């Protein structure tokens, strides 16, 4: 069922079970994970999920997109499917579930006979399963609630939550620092300082000498601030113009669109594919099939995908996507930093324009809505509705996401936190989510912190 | 859709937890438990 | 890339003049709400770990 | 509509893998 209040609440109940599951995947027994490391991929990967072992919660985030794939599609004939009995839409939804399951199986180990995967890197079958129990309640919620047409405000809240958890997890992580400070920022602080530090705040910023060994953590505090000031400013611009409103009775409440609203959601997706692509590529090039001679032939040397003799993620797609990495401290590579900014900028504007059509806000959709809740007929002309309302809606959708996508690449350079790439994506989401949480609810706000 | 009509169930969620509690603690230490 | 850049410049020139920032009060109000929210997200993860680890051997109690 | 969705789906597909 539709209801802004219901959709936010469902995401909240799920959210807790993510953390209860997490601890056993973390460190259990002697278990270790060999390679993976990076940050940008990790914040994306993190639909409430963190630690050394990859992709526990990952099929679950995906599932919502699968539902959109078919429920509001139609073209390639097989509508109403040659299936016995009948009953479509729910049938499409059932097909959607199968696609999610197929994705899951390949990562996890499977039995030797009928196996059809593996021989590379995988396993994590026990490790995945506890996350799967948390994410099963999400999947089951999606099945019932949707009934072949569904949407939901799932996406934003899970990813957003995780980074706050991660910073706390890092604090109790041992960095082979001396026995603990007892409340300075995790690590990098000498033994003499540590005994003092527990007692209360004094010392730290004003002192007589501290710190400086190999900081990791003064970078964390200043990271948040850079994002903090500009995000709030751009959640302030708006276009109004409504008068006489609600029909007669006449009484007016202003209609608000930020114009960074309905624009933000494509950008999160745009960041997400690219970061994942960078981690995976290594497997395709070196250890799958085919690309030995083919690599040499294709890669002229300018940069082409699955490039020969490339160490770290393969040259091509990855090569433009980043420079050393170096946490933004080496970027004077006139050829890497420049391409990174421009590629992301062009990709972001593409996904903003495709969001308009039938997956988000367009001027035709808004036309019908303002006919229902009646602006007073909006002051309007003799009929010529077709233009009127239209012109500032494609420009607004494009502009909103284009600004954020430009900013994100530069933001990595200025300073992400302990992670050094990870912060920026998560923080932006929390501000957007807060507006979904209370403003859409159209009455009161949050829930919890009461009892009963 | 699914052939069960009561599919999602409060009962399955409880069952998952019930299996889990034995697996966490009997098998391995977490509170000065025996390790199998 | 020429068409996205052209749209972006056109939108901005109207937008600067006919829009204004969070008019003193609003920027603080949103920021304050976020700060309370941030605490809920991560400190729940702090409290579970606090209890769970010192059961096996006391290192801070829980 | 489908075409747009499919493009998005391919992008998504790698993430889970």
């Amino acid at each position: 069922k539709i209801q802004f209040k219901e959709k936010v609440l469902w995401t909240a109940i799920t959210l807790f079970i993510f953390l209860v599951c997490c601890q056993i995947p973390l460190f259990g027994i002697m278990s270790s994970d060999s390679a993976d490391p990076f940050y940008w991929m990790r914040v994306i990967l993190a639909s409430n999920r963190g630690t050394l072992m990859e992709l526990g919660i990952s099929p679950i985030v995906t599932s919502g997109l699968i539902m959109q794939l078919l429920a509001g599609a139609k073209i390639i004939e097989v509508g109403d499917t040659p299936k016995d009995r009948a009953l479509f839409n729910g049938a499409q939804k059932l097909f959607g579930m199968i696609i999610t399951i197929g994705q899951s199986i390949v990562y996890v180990m499977t039995g030797m006979y009928g196996d059809p995967s593996e021989m590379g890197a995988g396993i994590c079958l026990l490790i995945t399963i506890q996350l799967f129990v948390a994410g099963l309640i999400v999947l089951l919620l999606d099945e019932l609630l949707q009934k072949g047409y569904g949407l939901g405000s799932g996406i934003s809240l899970f990813i957003a939550t995780n980074i706050c958890e991660t910073i706390v997890w890092k604090a109790f992580s041992p960095t082979t620092v001396n026995t603990g400070r007892g409340m300075e920022f995790e690590g990098a602080i000498i033994a003499l300082f540590h005994l003092l530090a527990t007692r209360t705040d004094k010392v730290r910023a004003l002192r007589e000498a501290f710190y400086r060994q190999n900081l990791p953590n003064l970078m964390n505090l200043i990271a948040t601030i850079f994002v903090f000031a500009v995000v709030i400013y751009f959640q302030g611009f708006r276009v109004d113009l409504p008068i006489k409103s609600a029909r007669y009775r006449g009484q007016y409440n202003t209609y608000p669109i930020k114009l960074f609203y309905t624009s933000n959601i494509p950008i999160i997706l745009q960041s997400a594919l690219v970061s994942n692509l960078y981690v995976i590529s290594q497997m395709l090039s070196a250890r799958f099939s085919g690309n030995l001679l083919v690599s040499l032939l294709g890669t002229w040397s300018d940069t082409s995908s699955g490039g020969p003799a490339r160490a770290y993620p393969v040259g091509g797609l990855c090569h433009y996507l980043s420079p050393p990495e170096s946490f933004g401290s080496v970027l004077e590579d006139p050829v890497h930093a420049v391409v990174y900014i421009v590629f992301m900028l062009g990709s972001c504007a593409f996904f903003s324009k495709t969001w308009i059509e039938v997956s988000g806000s367009s001027a035709k959709d808004v036309a019908k809505q303002l006919k229902e809740q009646q602006m007073v007929m909006r002051g309007h002309r003799e009929t010529s509705m077709v233009h009127e309302l239209n012109r500032y809606i494609p420009t607004a959708a494009a502009f909103g996401g284009l600004c954020i996508g430009a900013l994100s690449v530069l933001a990595d350079f200025l300073g992400a936190i302990g992670s050094g790439t990870g912060i920026l994506l998560a923080v932006t989401i929390i501000y957007q989510y807060f507006e979904i949480f209370v403003k859409e609810q159209s009455e009161v706000g949050s829930m919890g912190a009461l009892l009963f | 859709e699914d052939s069960p009509g009561l599919k999602v169930g409060p009962v399955p969620v409880l069952v998952m937890s019930l299996l889990f509690i034995a697996s966490v603690f009997m098998l391995h230490i977490w509170g000065k438990y025996t390790r199998s | 890339f020429v068409e996205p850049s052209r749209q972006f410049v056109k939108d901005s020139i109207r937008l600067v003049k006919r829009c204004t920032k969070p008019d003193r009060k609003e920027f603080q109000k949103i920021a304050m709400a976020t700060a309370i929210g941030f605490a809920i997200m991560g400190f729940i993860g702090f409290f579970v770990k606090l209890i769970h680890i010192p059961i096996n051997n006391i290192i801070v109690g829980g | 509509v489908f075409i747009v969705s499919v493009g998005s789906f391919i992008s998504v597909l790698f993430i889970v893998i």
